[PDB]
């Protein structure tokens, strides 16, 4: 009751950090799962994007608690934790999130690859998986939780173009399905 | 030194008070459940001493999210400067330094 509850997946099940999850849109209409790509003229590193095709899964995520691995190994709210990709990178590098420290084209990026503009803390990697007021059972938002506070949402260029996961209103409401080993 | 504004009535006393005062006003809008935003509380406190010519505000934006959407603050913690009206500089997150050093440039 004091500490956080469990996180869960789809099936109802709660989220473990030894296994996989696809990071589905609660809503199909507004796309898939979240996936990697490069954007705005940039190859190096992959953004994390929102695949626009409801029916794909998108890549599945690896979740890590920030500081003591508990011995239950369960995902928890309100609890700091890292995320990676579990699938190949063309940029051949580390595939674990960070919230982009720099502010490319007017927006700040959830990224992977190396940090390169640090931060005293060592926290733009740090996240947060959340409940909000009126969510369904299973609904869940992501929030970067490092040197702030902040909801991510998915930055949508309707003319065409890639969708980029990143700090901006309103969140994007995701479900978790466990993905097969 | 700091002062909590607890209402959007009082929020308007005290920007009006300070204007008339022509002193910079240094804003805080912060979260009680945000780490990164109780951290900065002393770091805040201390400059509040630091600069007696300016005022310091505490802003909980669960309290009085009207403000917060007045002046696009979306992350917290988010300190704010102020003068007459018009935002002078913003710093977003609990950069210390950052924060200890934009003071002395707007505040002396």
């Amino acid at each position: 009751a004091a500490d956080p509850p469990p996180v869960h997946d789809t099936d109802g099940h709660e989220l473990r950090a030894d296994a996989n999850y696809y990071v589905l849109s609660a809503n199909r209409a507004h796309g898939g799962g979240l996936t990697m790509a490069p954007g705005h003229g940039r190859h190096c590193p992959l953004f994390v994007s929102q695949d626009p095709n409801g029916q794909h899964d998108g890549f599945p995520v690896r979740i890590t608690p920030y500081g003591v691995a508990p011995s239950d190994k369960i995902i928890r709210l309100s609890t700091d934790v890292r995320i990676s990709f579990r699938a190949y990178t063309t940029c051949l590098q580390s595939t674990e999130w960070h919230i982009d420290s720099e502010l490319a084209a007017g927006r700040r990026h959830v990224i992977t690859g190396p940090v390169k503009d640090p931060s005293p803390s060592g926290r733009e990697n740090a996240f947060r998986i959340e409940k909000y007021s009126g969510a369904e059972v299973h609904e869940y938002k992501l929030m970067s939780s490092g040197d702030w506070c902040q909801d991510l949402g998915v930055f949508r260029d309707l003319k065409g173009g890639a969708w980029f996961l990143g700090a901006t209103e309103p969140y994007h409401v995701v479900v978790f399905k466990k993905a097969p080993p | 030194e700091v002062i909590s504004v607890h209402s959007l009535e009082q929020w308007t006393m005290q920007i009006e008070e300070a204007n008339t005062a022509k002193k910079l006003v240094v804003i805080d809008f912060t979260a009680s459940w945000c780490g990164p935003s109780r951290i900065m509380a002393p770091v805040f406190a201390d400059l509040a001493k630091k600069f007696p010519n300016a005022v310091f505000l505490k802003v909980d934006v669960d309290e009085l999210k009207p403000i917060a959407e007045q002046f696009s603050v979306e992350a917290m913690p988010t300190f704010l400067f102020m003068k007459e009206g018009d935002v002078k500089d913003r710093v977003v997150g609990a950069i210390k330094e950052e924060l200890t050093a934009k003071v002395g440039l707007h505040a002396a």
